[PDB]
């Protein structure tokens, strides 16, 4: 019951594509989250603007 | 506890459809990296849907067969072990998890991440050739390959070519390479004076 | 910061991203690029660029050949 429940939540807090995802990423560093900074990328690549650009060319000096 | 042989336990269990009110039996025991622990221990974090435990229930103690396990982990909807068994196939071991990938459990997250490691090289031309028949964000493709000492090499920024006229602007990268090849250089010719320079005083 | 403000208020920026550089190099990578994300359109002038490209190929000359004085030397006074 509850686990098959618990099950069902997942590919449910915003689709198992960030949300699920999301979470086996909390359960490179970051380093590796500067890298999933490129990350956000909608509309058009949703970055490059400020924190996205600073980060990257940061880290890749 | 201590006087037991345990292999001659979880077999009475097992063959009993019984053996998790051992759960805990299994808790303060699994020190013993015994096989029948792990090795249904896991099977009893499979079909219980245990990640948190399942995953630090091998955090350590790596005494079972690596294979299988994953077997049934893939026949699975919920990616969670879809997610580990992908992790439990590679272990250590980054090149199966990759070549390993097709439309699904293509993450455009972690997919970017688990090739790094690698050092087979010549798989970034793999990914990346893929990248381009398949996907668009070979930018972050292309690009957290090349930072990375250089592993993408002029053999692949151009096999791209062969292609794309338009799509190739992004660099971050290539110029991390530039100047690096420009400051190495920089050393460089810095020795090559020390040299010179030393070459004067002793003989000038 | 001037570089970065040519852009902001200004046109010339030419004739300022460009003396910046052929002194020595003050223009780096950083900055060469800092107008690929930003700028697309605008940066084609070169002229300096390349004064530091054969100069970043002329030490390379007089390197190698330096080089080269080692391996000649070694080479024949232990063969």
């Amino acid at each position: 019951s509850e686990q098959v429940e618990k099950n069902k939540i997942n590919n449910r807090i915003a689709d198992k594509a960030f949300y699920q995802q999301p979470d086996a990423d909390i359960i490179x560093x970051x380093x590796x989250x500067x890298x999933x900074x490129x990350x956000x990328x909608x509309x058009x690549x949703x970055x490059x603007x400020x924190x996205x650009x600073x980060x990257x060319x940061x880290x890749x000096x | 506890s201590p006087r037991l042989d345990h292999t001659r336990a979880v077999n009475y269990f097992s063959k009993v459809k019984q053996l998790p009110l051992v759960k805990p039996y299994l808790r303060s025991v699994q020190n013993h990296n015994n096989k029948s622990v792990n090795e249904s221990l896991n099977n009893l974090f499979i079909t219980e849907e245990d990640y948190q435990a399942l995953r630090t229930s091998i955090d350590a103690y790596d005494n079972f067969d690596n294979i299988s396990l994953a077997q049934r982990l893939e026949k699975h909807e919920l990616i969670e072990f879809r997610r580990i068994a992908a992790y439990l196939f590679k272990g250590n071991n980054r090149w199966k998890q990759s070549v390993e990938l097709c439309k699904k459990d293509s993450l455009y997250k972690d997919a970017m991440q688990y090739a790094s490691e690698s050092k087979d090289t010549e798989l970034a031309e793999e990914l990346l050739q893929w990248f381009l028949q398949e996907e668009k964000r070979e930018c972050f493709g292309a690009c957290l390959f090349t930072c990375y000492d250089l592993l993408r090499p002029d053999v692949v920024l151009e096999t791209a070519w062969r292609h794309n006229i338009m799509d190739f602007a992004m660099p971050y990268f290539i110029q991390v390479m530039k100047e690096y090849l420009t400051k190495v250089d920089k050393l460089d010719a810095s020795e090559s004076l020390r040299k010179e320079e030393e070459q004067a005083t002793e003989t000038q």
